[PDB]
């Protein structure tokens, strides 16, 4: 199966730098020409650079010229994108992207979010949203969890480490006045459930290492 | 540089329908050098086509693609309820290797009411001196859905933020989050918190509330 993997990303500090690596395998990669495309927040996707087969040949986005390199390692079947002089407008995910002639979909990797900031990673608050007589009619209830006051984006969240699937709806983050993100996510399950079954929401922010369970607990009358 | 500009910038049309997304070049793409994708929220595009008119590996029959010069299309020959996404164009004859600046389709569906639910904030976040007040709709079409807070019943302006999820891929419907932020302090100053919701599937706005303090 194709896979490209991403890593080297995060926050870092405005004029910093930081190096994106990506490992790539199930095609022959040392044949093609690869790239770097980039998209920031709510925008479109943007080409970044890109390389030829045998790294003898290289373009860039003028935005970047003599501060990112795109280079490879044919041998650790590997793309490279070193970036320095970090600025806000260089703030996006990265993804490495192969040329298109490849012909395959997915060609792409994961991305990896680069956010450039001088604040502080923060992990989360995890807070309940109680299933009450507000959140329940016919059989099914409504419960979730506020996650809140994060930085930077990503987290994750599933339910019952991955067991409760339907009807979950984990909203986009947004960013508040403070700086720091605020997400919600939500599941509607059986009302009959809600002595018996346990809800879990399993949070998750690796940029600062926080790891929440929380229990949500039902409100009765 | 070939700039790439796309028309239309949003579509919506139902299943059964067919699309058509057009990508138009400030001069002409070499080689027929012009590839698709699909983009979802918040995911890693797709390669759909390449070189014009090749369908990539896993990509059903209904999606093509034609053109050369400077117009090239994307078709979508029978919509069905997981094609929303955005979609780019790109040309690769000639570095920059620009894209365009996407087109979204929407899938569209018949009217469906949300449901809504509000959620106090919890006695944990209490101790911290702030208060969260959330309120949901749930699974609703069409997008455009007024939530208007009202504490001891007057109407909030600026102390709210709103996110919504994707479509649904099976049922094309959107649910909607809105969070109205106090101090744990200005919580306290009143007693009734409501969210009232306009949306077309309503025949009347719906209201619903709580009281400061109960079950
Ligand atoms: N300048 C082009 C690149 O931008 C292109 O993607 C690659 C494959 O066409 O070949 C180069 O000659
Ligand atoms: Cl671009």
């Amino acid at each position: 199966e194709v896979q490209l993997v991403e890593s080297g990303g995060g926050l870092v500090q405005p004029g910093g730098s930081l190096r994106l690596s990506c490992a790539v395998s199930g095609f022959p990669f040392s044949s093609y020409w690869m790239s770097w495309v980039r998209q920031a927040p709510g925008k479109g996707l943007e080409w970044v650079a890109n390389i030829k087969e045998d790294g003898s040949e290289k373009y860039y986005v003028d935005s970047v010229k003599g501060r990112f390199t795109i280079s490879r390692d044919n041998a650790k079947n590997s793309l490279y994108l070193q970036m320095n002089s970090l600025r806000a407008e260089d703030t996006a995910v990265y993804y490495c992207a192969t040329d298109p002639d490849v012909g395959l979909s997915d060609s792409w990797g994961q991305g990896t979010l680069v956010t450039v900031s001088s604040a502080s990673t923060k992990g989360p608050s995890v807070f309940p949203l109680a299933p009450s007589s507000k959140s329940t009619s016919g059989g099914t209830a409504a419960l979730g969890c506020l996650v809140k006051d994060y930085f930077p984006e990503p987290v994750t969240v599933s339910w019952n480490s991955g067991a409760l699937t339907s009807g979950v709806h984990t909203f986009p983050a947004v960013l508040q006045s403070s700086g720091l993100y605020s997400l919600s996510s939500v599941v509607t399950v059986p009302s009959s459930s809600l002595g018996t079954q346990t809800y879990i929401c399993n949070v998750n922010h690796k940029p600062s290492n926080t790891k929440v369970d929380k229990k949500v607990e039902p409100k009765s009358c | 540089e070939i700039v790439l500009t796309q028309s239309p910038g949003t579509l919506s049309l139902s299943p059964g329908d067919r699309a058509t997304h057009s990508c138009r070049a400030s001069q002409s793409v070499s080689r027929s050098y012009l590839a698709w994708y699909q983009q979802k929220p918040g995911q890693t595009p797709r390669l759909f086509i390449y070189g014009a008119s090749n369908r990539a590996t896993g990509i059903p029959d209904r999606f093509s693609g034609s053109g050369s010069g400077t117009y090239f299309t994307l078709t979508i020959s029978r919509l069905e309820p997981e094609d929303f996404a955005v979609y780019y164009c790109q040309q690769y004859d000639s570095a920059p290797d620009t894209f365009g600046q996407g087109t979204r389709l929407e899938i569209k569906r018949t009217v469906a009411a949300p449901s809504v639910f509000i959620f106090p904030p919890s006695d944990e976040q209490l101790k911290s001196g702030t208060a969260s007040v959330v309120c949901l709709l749930n699974n609703f079409y069409p997008r455009e859905a007024k939530v208007q807070w009202k504490v001891d019943n007057a109407l909030q302006s600026g102390n709210s933020q709103e996110s919504v999820t994707e479509q649904d891929s099976k049922d094309s419907t959107y649910s909607l989050s809105s969070t109205l932020t106090l101090s744990k302090a200005d919580y306290e100053k009143h007693k009734v918190y409501a969210c009232e919701v306009t949306h077309q599937g309503l025949s009347s706005p719906v209201t619903k509330s709580f009281n400061r303090g109960e079950c």
